[PDB]
DNA sequence: CTAGTTGATCTCATAAGGAGAAGGAGCAGAGCGCTTGAGC
């Protein structure tokens, strides 16, 4: 089990052309956790391997512990062929080419910003436009991905609705050779797959193996 | 009867009130009703 | 350019309404994806 390899997989299964190839594939860190046993050290190869420059971890809002990750050639690659053509394209190009390969940190402060970055007080603006600069507080901002909206959105209609039936299940439990297996509903877009991985790693289900397979069981 | 009438009637008139003071309805009738007052009074029996 | 002087200027100091419009609550039902689910 490999950070390294854990991200990568998640990547095949996000649904690329679902989103007309606008926002940049996201993988959850609660999905990282299902490949890798170990938890405790999953966090610590992201960690050296964030700072290595080939990762991006956003931090996004469905939950308090919700963190997205987004490839950094792919965030880059993105996000000119998004800014670009937009009066917003202007200093966004600066915070690629200065903010970015200088600083990992999910959340800017005011001074930070401003100072180490030399930002002006108008352009922030144009960040906040599409999708570049969230809203932490009023002294620090995290780090934000162009075009989020949709994916929670489906996100979170996604994880209500496998958590629902998983429940609505005969004597609460559901093979998961029986999610793979039958169709998946209409109701999320996102991926059977794709979802099933979060709630492990969100420990909402406990992969409880037996001969029939694996089973996943709602906390007692 | 008793209509409204009246400064009343007029402000009753210049803001439009949802709920007249004194609705009413003047119904005409169309055949042998009109002239005999037996199916005329069964009309108003029909009617209230 | 330099001191000395004169005012400004400040600071700190001791003690028997209403009609209507707007919001929200609660229930009530329609619809529909879903999940079975079992009769021919």
């Amino acid at each position: 089990g490999s950070a390294r390899a854990a991200v990568s997989e998640l990547m095949q299964l996000f649904p690329r052309g679902l989103f007309e190839d606008a926002l940049p594939p996201i993988v959850l860190r609660s999905q990282v956790y299902s490949l890798v046993p170990d938890r405790t050290v999953a966090d610590r190869q992201l960690k050296e391997l964030q700072e290595q420059g080939e990762i991006r971890i956003v931090q996004l809002g469905f939950d308090l512990d919700a963190h997205g990750i987004i490839f950094t050639e792919d965030y880059r690659t993105r996000v000119l062929k998004a800014c670009d053509g937009r009066p917003y394209a202007g200093a966004v190009q600066k915070f690629l080419a200065s903010v970015l390969p200088a600083c990992g940190d999910l959340s800017f402060q005011q001074d930070q910003m401003t100072q180490t970055f030399g930002f002006r007080d108008s352009e922030i603006t144009h960040l906040v436009n599409a999708g570049v600069l969230t809203v932490r507080d009023a002294g620090s901002w995290w780090l934000a991905v162009p075009g989020a909206g949709r994916f929670i959105k489906y996100f979170v209609k996604g994880r209500q609705a496998v958590l629902s039936m998983v429940r609505k299940a005969k004597y609460r439990e559901l093979l998961l050779s029986e999610l793979l297996g039958r169709r998946a509903p209409v109701v999320v877009r996102l991926g059977l797959t794709y979802h099933v991985h979060d709630l492990i790693g969100a420990q909402l289900v406990d992969c409880i193996s037996t001969t029939s397979g694996t089973l996943l069981r709602l906390p007692e | 009867k008793n209509v409204t009438l009246g400064v009343p009637r007029l402000k009753e008139l210049i803001n439009i009130s949802k709920k007249p003071k004194t609705p009413s309805l003047t119904v005409f009738l169309l055949g042998q009703s009109a002239r005999d007052a037996e199916r005329a009074k069964d009309i108003l029996c029909r009617l209230e």
